[PDB]
DNA sequence: GGTTGGTGTGGTTGG
């Protein structure tokens, strides 16, 4: 069985959950345009 | 990780350290996908050519770590393995095709600010983001340089390292190496004419290659650090196990039992 | 001393 955690996966307690971006995360977003 | 930087605390809460009981040794990276499942590279557990064949009782998993070596008391969780499942078609002899393994924890781990699982990709997320030029993130406590020959600098970091790397077009991946590439792999890294560097290295195997979805802003694991030739060499690219392409085997074992 | 280092006795955390 999968176990607990799927519905909340990929949301970090110290970043997304606090609405805080980490230091280079925008660099990823920017590479995804076009 | 070569040419990356210290990771911020809580930055990769799905980062797992695969640890050898005796002698005590950091063996590889790995990732948390649930409260009881850990993903890693098969070669970290089984590699006949170097006489490597670990069993569940030889290993420990250290979840929630930042420092490579001090015991982060009341932060990290150390878990025993109930079972190790290596892909049944892992080609160790030829080219590490399907270099993936699942490890089931003895007891489920509680989540915290430092321990949270990453998402496995679905078809739309893979179709959308696994494109040349799109950047992913790789993390690890692995080597900072090629340590098998003389080189300046520390060979290992004191804290978890991160580095962002662009996925590379399959033809370039294919022409950059004489090892036979497979659809179960993908490569990433900057080209010589891009003037930015970075790569995973020895000791980073099993760590995750993650991407942040701009559709629901969740992090997804697209790849597993698998192999390379040297570390951060021009014209060379790090290779990663294609998680989505082996997704069917993953669901198959993870959803097998109801216990 | 402690399933581990030191600006320690909190901290990304008890005693
Ligand atoms: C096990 C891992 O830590 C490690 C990851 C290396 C990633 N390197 C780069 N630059 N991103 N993998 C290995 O060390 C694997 C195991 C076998 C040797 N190997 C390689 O990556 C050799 N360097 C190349 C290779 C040999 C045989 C078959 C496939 C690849
Ligand atoms: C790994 O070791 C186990 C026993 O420890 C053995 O049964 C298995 O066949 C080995 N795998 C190899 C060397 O292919
Ligand atoms: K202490
Ligand atoms: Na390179």
């Amino acid at each position: 069985t999968f176990g607990s955690g799927e519905a909340d996966c990929g949301l970090r307690p110290l970043f997304e959950k606090k609405s805080l971006e980490d230091k280079t995360e925008r660099e990823l977003l920017e590479s995804y345009i076009d | 990780i070569v040419e990356g930087s210290d990771a911020e605390i809580g930055m990769s809460p799905w980062q797992v350290m695969l640890f050898r009981k005796s002698p005590q040794e950091l063996l590889c990276g790995a990732s948390l996908i649930s409260d009881r499942w850990v993903l890693t590279a098969a070669h970290c557990l089984l590699y006949p050519p170097w006489d490597k064949n670990f069993t569940e009782n030889d290993l420990l998993v250290r979840i929630g770590k930042h420092s490579r070596t001090r015991y982060e008391r009341n932060i990290e969780k150390i878990s025993m393995l109930e079972k190790i499942y290596i892909h049944p078609r892992y080609n160790w002899r030829e080219n590490l095709d399907r270099d993936i393994a699942l490890m089931k924890l003895k007891k489920p781990v509680a989540f915290s600010d430092y321990i949270h699982p990453v998402c496995l990709p679905d078809r739309e997320t893979a179709a959308s983001l696994l494109q040349a030029g799109y950047k992913g993130r790789v993390t690890g406590w692995g080597n900072l340089k090629e340590t098998w020959t003389a080189n300046v600098g520390k060979g290992q970091p004191s804290v978890l390292q991160v580095v962002n790397l662009p996925i590379v077009e399959r033809p370039v991946c294919k022409d950059s190496t004489r090892i036979r590439i497979t659809d179960n792999m993908f490569c990433a890294g900057y080209k010589p004419d891009e003037g930015k560097r970075g790569d995973a290295c020895e000791g980073d195997s099993g760590g995750p290659f993650v991407m942040k979805s701009p559709f629901n802003n969740r992090w997804y694991q697209m790849g597993i650090v698998s192999w390379g030739e040297g570390c951060d060499r021009d014209g060379k690219y790090g290779f990663y196990t294609h998680v989505f392409r082996l997704k069917k085997w993953i669901q198959k074992v993870i959803d097998q039992f109801g216990e």
